[PDB]
């Protein structure tokens, strides 16, 4: 119930929340590109991204049983070792797992936060499967969103 | 429980104005998920319409059997966060949010 | 000038652009619309009872500039001192900087519709507001004249379409948002005091009213007249604006609304809603211009007492403008909208303002003590001035011990950076002071080509 | 010579020399400048910023059936007085839209909905 969920820190009320208050903050995930990679039978792996801010949202959700990742073969130029934005197992949140092996339990999702500027949109490798409503780019110095490309 | 092609139909034309977008009720007629079912679900809807049109994201309703009862209680959390990690609107039926 | 037309004058200065901006922060701060219709009325009092009490200083004493040969003739030179030097860098470079930050954004919320337009293009247009209108009275000393009379016809005709435009549709029954008017409201000492900032600034300028209003047939009695007459118009005009917003708008929307008066054009006049826009540009504009004529004016009496710098009102040989003084205004503008933000220069504008008006007014009963055989044609009842000294404390200490916010550090910083000044300048006649001063005085004069003002006090 | 508050004479013997005159010169000339690029950078940034979102298609949807959320009235239904006592659940969900479905006075609730009157509530 909705009381009992409010006093518990694991529940499936305080992931709902954060959430939906991390997608109310932040424009990659209200606005930005959407990049999917290449099909897997366990999980599904994609990218919100927007020109003009250095950082990208990466999204692994686990729709298979448990399973090993190797995240350097799916994304180029990672680190050794990626921070956790947010985790369907909230004690995961801050931790950091290493890139070439992460292991995903049945029904995990990771939301990874990465600072970089290689966007997937702008590689002619990648440009069939990213999209956008609304397209705009962001200036950091003057705090706007400008449509001129 | 109509195809994409006529589903799509309803975002109109450029010059012609309709419905600012047509539920997307893919997800909640997943009876069992996988990797390779979520993937097509997500790539049909955003190869399909038509572009700088606006996408949508559904996982349950009144006409849908719950989605812990019909995934799992193991799959409750993850498409929680499969639906606001998503491009567009996402649509919330009451109780999802707990785990009803 | 008559009785009637000595209205004009004070209901023409008064009504500004305070009306178009003010409304926001009012029922901000007094969550309700019941509360907020009080307060609007309480400050139309405020001010007229503060008028009265300049009427009767300005018969009394009848020397030129503004406060500060009131604060001469009761504390002596250290207050006098001190209003000069914080209308310099405070008062009039800030009601400047308000004026033209209320125009921006009005000309830039049309072109974002349901949207927040972004404060970098606020401040830019803000900033060539103040390089345009201070260049232009810079340059062309009849220029700003001529135009002044357009602004003012634009300025009464969005006004009489408001008010007008809400007495109709308050007759065909949308009286439904006054229904549980005290509902949810503030009895802090914070919030009150707040409110009572920004609607004392939709007031600004009563206590310009002494000098340009001697000129009529009969004063004594048609300049106490023409303040209970006058005021309590605008005090009409205000209450009725207010009344027209809240027809149309929920207190909710109209917390969330970027310009008040575009979003109430675009509900009541739809194929024709750019004239708000428009009007209300041209209105305030005006508002900028006309207090570009009289600068200089006490800038020269306050150099006269050697109070003051004076290479500041210098008058230029070729386009006879006080140029020095008035682009020392624009630069002091221009450096407060970039912290900016109206809300945060209303609040800044408003401790320094109102700190000076309590301390005349409290002048007012020292002269009466103290400067007996003083020949007082307007005299008022003591209590009026006893009770405008007490709000007067009331607006200035309840800020600082309810919300002490970081304007009000910079504000007391300004002022008592003056007094510094006081004791190098002024109290201890330094032998190196006017060895700094007149080598600026002369090289800034062959700069500008500006002369020392062909004119004696009269 | 020039001392300090020099009158309209013998100011000019000086005013006109090339160090007073391309300072006060180029200092016009850059303010005039000045405004229009800052009013043609104000229409660049006006011209160039994009069309923002509307609202549904900013925050969440939320969709409640009507007779199952809350009821305020102790007859076993939920009616929409008992949506209004939960609206501060909803704003903590950070919802933005509110979707209700069918509260038409109708005869037939279920099966698509067989409606009696489209400009009335249903009672219960
Ligand atoms: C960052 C915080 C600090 C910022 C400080 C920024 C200072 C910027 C100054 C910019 C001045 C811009 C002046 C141009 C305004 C034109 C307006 C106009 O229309 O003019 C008509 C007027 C008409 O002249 P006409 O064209 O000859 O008829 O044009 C002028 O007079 C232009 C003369 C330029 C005046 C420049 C004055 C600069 C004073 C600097 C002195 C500093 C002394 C400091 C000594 C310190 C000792 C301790
Ligand atoms: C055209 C615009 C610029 C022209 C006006 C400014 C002139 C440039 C010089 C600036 C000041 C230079 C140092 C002071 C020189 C005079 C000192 C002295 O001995 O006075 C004798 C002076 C008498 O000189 P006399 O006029 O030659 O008799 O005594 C006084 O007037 C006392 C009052 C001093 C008032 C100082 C005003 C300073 C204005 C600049 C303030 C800067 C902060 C702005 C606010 C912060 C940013 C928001
Ligand atoms: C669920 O009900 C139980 C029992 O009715 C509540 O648990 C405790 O009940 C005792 C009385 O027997 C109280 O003294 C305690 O204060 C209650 N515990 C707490 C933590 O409040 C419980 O509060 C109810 N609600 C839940 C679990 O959300
Ligand atoms: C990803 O999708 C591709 C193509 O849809 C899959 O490849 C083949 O798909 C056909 C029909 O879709 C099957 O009959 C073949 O058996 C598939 N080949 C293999 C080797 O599986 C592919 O399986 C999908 N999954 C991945 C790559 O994990
Ligand atoms: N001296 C001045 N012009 N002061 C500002 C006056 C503001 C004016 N009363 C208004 O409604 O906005």
């Amino acid at each position: 119930n909705v009381d009992v969920q409010k006093t518990q820190p694991r529940s499936a009320l305080k992931l709902y929340q954060d959430l939906s208050l991390l997608h109310a903050n932040e424009l990659l995930l209200n606005r930005g590109w959407f990049c999917h990679l290449r099909n897997d039978s366990h999980y599904v792996v994609y990218t919100r991204e927007l020109d003009g801010i250095d950082r990208i949202f990466i999204v692994v959700l686990n729709f298979g049983e448990s399973t090993l990742l190797n995240l350097h073969n799916m994304i180029s130029g990672l680190p050794a070792k990626m921070r956790i934005r947010l985790s369907t197992n909230s004690a995961d949140k801050g931790s950091k797992v290493d890139t070439s092996g992460i292991f995903l339990d049945k029904g995990e999702g990771l939301i990874f936060e990465h600072n970089t500027k290689n966007l997937l949109h702008r590689q002619t490798a990648f440009r069939d499967r990213c999209f956008v409503s609304n397209r705009a780019c962001y200036s950091s110095v003057l705090n706007i969103l400008y449509t001129s490309c | 429980a109509e195809s994409i092609d006529r589903t799509v139909m309803y975002y109109g034309l450029p010059f012609i104005q309709e419905a600012d977008f047509p539920f997307n009720n893919y997800l909640s007629m997943l009876d069992t998920v996988s990797g390779n079912s979520v993937y097509e679900v997500i790539t049909s809807w955003m190869e399909n319409m038509p572009e700088g049109k606006w996408p949508n994201w559904m996982i349950g309703g009144p006409d849908s059997s719950r989605l812990t009862s019909r995934l799992g209680n193991q799959y409750v959390n993850v498409m929680n966060m499969l639906l606001f990690t998503l491009p567009g609107t996402p649509i919330t039926y009451y109780g999802e949010e707990i785990g009803m | 000038l008559g009785l009637i037309s000595g209205i004009s004058i004070i209901v023409g200065t008064i009504i500004g652009s305070g009306i178009f901006v003010s409304p926001k922060s009012v029922l901000s701060n007094t969550e309700a619309v019941g509360p907020c219709l009080i307060i609007w009325a309480a400050c139309g009092v405020l001010a007229t009872l503060g008028a009265l009490c300049f009427a009767e200083l300005g018969t009394m004493i009848t020397k030129s500039g503004g406060e500060y040969p009131y604060l001469m003739e009761a504390y002596g030179p250290i207050p006098a001192y001190l209003f000069s030097w914080a209308s310099l860098i405070v008062i009039k470079p800030t009601s400047f900087a308000i004026i033209c930050l209320s125009f921006s954004e009005y000309v830039c919320a049309p072109f974002y519709v349901g949207c927040k337009p972004p404060q970098i293009v606020v401040k830019c247009l803000a900033a060539a507001a103040i390089l345009f209108i201070s260049t232009v009275n810079s340059l062309s000393v009849r220029l700003g004249s001529y135009v002044q009379n357009i602004f003012t016809a634009a300025k009464l005709v969005i006004v009489a379409i408001i008010i007008i435009s809400g007495l109709v549709l308050l007759a065909q029954g949308n009286t439904k948002n006054f229904d549980n008017s005290f509902e949810g409201a503030q009895l802090s000492v914070g919030a009150i005091s707040l409110a009572f900032y920004n609607g004392l600034w939709a007031y600004d300028g009563w206590n310009q009213l002494n000098y340009i209003t001697e000129e009529l047939r009969n004063p004594y009695r048609n300049l106490p007249l023409a303040i209970i007459i006058g005021i309590p118009l605008v005090t009409a005009c205000y209450i009725l604006m207010n009344v027209s917003y809240f027809t149309v708008m929920t207190a909710t929307e109209l917390l969330q609304s970027q310009a008040v008066a575009v979003t109430f054009g675009d509900r009541v006049l739809y194929p024709a809603s750019w004239i708000v826009p428009l009007f209300v540009a041209f209105s305030t504009i005006g508002a900028a211009n006309g207090t570009c004529f009289t600068a200089g004016r006490l800038i020269y009496v306050a150099g006269r007492e050697g109070h003051m710098l004076k290479v500041l009102s210098y008058i230029s040989v070729r386009r006879l403008t006080p140029a020095p003084a008035i682009i020392f205004y624009g630069i002091i503008a221009t450096i407060y909208i970039i912290p900016g933000d109206i809300n945060s220069l209303v609040n800044y504008f408003s401790f320094a303002a109102w700190l000076f008006y309590g301390l005349t007014i409290l002048g007012l009963i020292v002269m009466r003590f103290t400067r007996k055989e003083l020949e007082r044609p307007i005299k008022v009842p003591v209590v009026i001035p006893v009770l405008m000294t007490l709000i007067s404390v009331f607006l200035v200490l309840a800020p600082i011990i309810s919300k002490p916010t970081w304007e009000y550090l910079y504000c007391v910083l300004f002022i008592l950076s003056g007094l510094l000044f006081y004791f190098l300048f002024v109290h201890y006649k330094f032998g190196w002071a006017q060895k700094i001063s007149k080598p600026i005085t002369m090289h800034l004069q062959m700069l500008m080509e500006v002369v020392p003002p062909e004119e004696d006090p009269e | 010579q020039p001392y300090a508050g020099m009158p309209k004479e013998v100011l000019f013997q000086f005013s006109g020399q090339a160090r007073y005159r391309i300072p006060r010169e180029i200092l016009f000339w850059l303010t005039v400048a000045s405004v229009l690029v800052l009013i043609a950078a104000t229409i660049a940034i006006i011209a160039l910023s994009p069309k923002c979102l509307d609202w549904w298609q900013e925050g969440p949807m939320y969709q409640i059936y009507p007779r199952s959320f809350k009821d305020s009235n102790k007859d076993g239904n939920g009616d929409l007085k008992g949506i209004q006592d939960k609206l501060d659940y909803i704003t903590a969900l950070n919802i933005k839209t509110v979707w209700i479905t069918s509260f038409y006075k109708s005869s037939l609730k279920d099966f698509r909905y067989g409606v009696e009157d489209f400009r009335e509530v249903d009672p219960i």
